[PDB]
């Protein structure tokens, strides 16, 4: 009898859940290919590890 | 348990941990080409005495006092890892969301 | 009940917008009023220029951008010892094709003779490690000779 | 859980009563809700195809064929049902292969519709590898370029909208904004 | 009421946590794929990487 104020908090909660993942996206999907260092650790004295 | 459920993200950690390595290897390997188009090989020293140019110090001063920059460098990365682990309230942003 | 459910979500949504508003307002600043050195926030790639375009409740940005197209592998140096001085390019880097050693820009291929313009002496070659082994020319004595 | 011999219920979180004591036999069980879920529908638009997969988002599905005419259940069961970290994918088939995510799904598995065509599933693949030849006495320089240009979007304003309460809730009516104010 | 309650105290948090999110991917785009001459906005002193 409330008419349709159960579908506005799920819709809500739902454009929430697809905002984290575009959130994590845009943060760390920032490079186009996989890179990686060679099995050398030649850099002129700087230890990476 | 009354409705209640939680979602998995579409990225699993290890995925994170991939793209993190991938920038890491970027960076270490050819500096700043890497972002702007294709990846560019230079040794690191010669992108180091690039990055000192940049804050404005002529890059010979790099060349001069190589090994004691790398050992200032080694000793800073070393001492993070105590600054993070000793403070509990380190990492609290994460802890109040 | 349905009215104030209305109006705040009306609230929240209107201050997405703003957020979004003065991102697009920081954008026409800096991008298009002016060249930009913040990498990625102009586009993909070394910004050149951008021009606006209005669109319905927002605008679209096109931007020039630089992108480096082919690459060759070189060899390189840090210095160059001559005569018991090293010498380090003013701007530029050292390469080799293989026999001879020239000092070209960082972002673009263009060799050119090493000469004492072309490069500044500081300290002696017996500090810089991988120094390399060369002759460097000045031009002044030629003319004088002759 | 150790019963004391006084007591009858067992509450963790206050308002759930997690165990009971059998009134007969003084035995304690647990109580556990059956199972629940929501129930997703991975398609490809009606332009491509209309062949559909079922997602049971946070369930075991051996469960599924006995939740809940439209009684599809195991919509098709030849196609191989397998359990995810999201639940388990009914109408979708199991691939090695990877590629570009363009539907996602839950914990890095996406799903899409290709060649014959049908619904496939498998894990994102997060780009093309790379490897750069480093060596310390070796550069790189570009020897050409090109110019490109790229589009940008933002949305700027929204839509100028006013509201009239009285007309909303009481419209044309005297008793009704009497007892508004 | 309680769940109306929820809903929009996840949605404000939500919105925080984007303005966080969008702070963050700047800060890769310009401090790690870049070096940049903003003052503090990369750590306090010169910046290098
Ligand atoms: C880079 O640094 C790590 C330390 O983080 C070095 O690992 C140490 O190696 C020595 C002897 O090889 C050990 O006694 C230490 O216990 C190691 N420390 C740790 C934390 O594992 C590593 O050898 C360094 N690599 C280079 C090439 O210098
Ligand atoms: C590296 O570049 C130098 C400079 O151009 C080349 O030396 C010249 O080669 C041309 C042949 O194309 C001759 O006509 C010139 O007389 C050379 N100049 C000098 C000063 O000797 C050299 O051949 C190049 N090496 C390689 C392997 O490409
Ligand atoms: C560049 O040329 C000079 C030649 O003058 C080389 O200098 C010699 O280095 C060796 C090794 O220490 C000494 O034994 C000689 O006495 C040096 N020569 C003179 C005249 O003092 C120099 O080694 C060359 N550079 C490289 C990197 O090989
Ligand atoms: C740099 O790249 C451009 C391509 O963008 C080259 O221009 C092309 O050159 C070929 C033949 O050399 C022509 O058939 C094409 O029509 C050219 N394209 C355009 C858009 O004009 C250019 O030659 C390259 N430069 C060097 C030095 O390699
Ligand atoms: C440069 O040398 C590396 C050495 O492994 C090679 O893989 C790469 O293809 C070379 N690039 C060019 C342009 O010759
Ligand atoms: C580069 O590495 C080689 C070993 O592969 C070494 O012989 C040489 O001295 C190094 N040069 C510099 C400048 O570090
Ligand atoms: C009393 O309980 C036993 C088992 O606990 C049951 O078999 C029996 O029928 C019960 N008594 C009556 C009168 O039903
Ligand atoms: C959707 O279907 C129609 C029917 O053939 C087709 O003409 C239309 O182009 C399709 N849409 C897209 C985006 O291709
Ligand atoms: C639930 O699924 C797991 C695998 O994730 C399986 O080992 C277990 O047997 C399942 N439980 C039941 C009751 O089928
Ligand atoms: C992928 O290949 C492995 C063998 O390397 C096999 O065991 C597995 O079943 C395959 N999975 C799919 C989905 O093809």
């Amino acid at each position: 009898q409330y008419g349709s104020f159960c579908t506005q908090l799920n819709r809500a909660l739902t454009g929430i859940a697809v905002e984290q993942d575009k959130n994590t996206q845009e943060v760390f999907a920032q490079v186009k290919q996989i890179y990686k260092t060679p099995p050398i650790k030649d850099f002129g004295g700087f230890n990476f590890s | 348990f009354n409705g209640l459920t939680v979602l998995p993200p579409l990225l699993t950690d290890e995925m994170i941990a991939q793209y993190t390595s991938a920038l890491l290897a970027g960076t270490i390997t050819s500096g700043w080409t890497f972002g702007a188009g294709p990846a560019l090989q230079i040794p690191f020293p010669m992108q180091m005495a690039y990055r000192f140019n940049g804050i404005g110090v002529t890059q010979n001063v790099l060349y001069e006092n190589q090994k004691l920059i790398a050992n200032q460098f080694n000793s800073a990365i070393g001492k993070i890892q105590d600054s993070l682990s000793s403070t509990p309230s380190a990492l609290g942003k994460l802890q109040d969301v | 009940q349905s009215l104030q459910t209305y109006v705040t979500q009306q609230l929240i949504r209107a201050a997405e917008i703003r957020a979004s508003a003065n991102l697009a307002a920081t954008k026409m600043s800096e991008c298009v009023l002016g060249q930009s050195k913040r990498v990625d926030f102009c586009g993909k790639g070394y910004h050149l220029m951008s021009f606006p375009q209005s669109a319905p409740h927002g605008v679209v940005f096109l931007h020039v951008t630089y992108v480096p197209a082919q690459e060759k592998n070189f060899t390189t140096a840090p210095a160059i010892c001559h005569d018991g001085k090293a010498h380090f390019p003013r701007e530029g880097v050292f390469v080799s094709n293989g026999t001879h050693w020239f000092v070209t820009q960082r972002n673009f291929y263009e060799p050119q003779i090493i000469t004492t313009d072309n490069t500044f002496v500081s300290g002696n070659c017996d500090v810089v490690i991988g120094i390399v082994n060369n002759t460097v020319y000045d031009p002044l004595q030629p003319e004088l000779d002759s | 859980k150790k019963f004391l011999p006084f007591q009858q219920f067992g509450r963790d979180i206050a308002d759930t009563t997690d165990a009971v004591r059998d009134p007969q036999t003084l035995e304690i069980l647990d109580i556990t809700p059956c199972s629940f879920g929501g129930v997703s529908v991975i398609t490809p638009g009606t332009n491509t195809s209309n062949q559909v997969a079922v997602l049971y988002q946070g369930v075991n599905c051996t469960e599924v064929p006995v939740a809940i005419t439209p009684t599809w259940r195991v919509y098709s069961t030849g196609s191989n049902v397998f359990q995810t970290r999201a639940g388990c994918l009914i109408g979708a088939e199991h691939v090695n292969n990877s590629y570009e995510c363009d539907i996602p799904i839950g914990a890095g598995i996406c799903a899409s519709y290709q060649t014959s065509q049908s619904i496939i599933a498998y894990t994102m693949s997060l780009g093309a590898e790379n490897s750069v030849a480093y060596s310390n006495n070796s550069i790189a320089i570009p020897t050409n370029f090109t110019i490109s240009v790229t589009t940008e979007i933002l949305p700027v304003s929204m839509t100028k909208t006013s509201v009239d309460c009285t007309m909303y809730i009481c419209g044309d009516s005297t008793e009704c904004s009497n007892l508004l104010l």
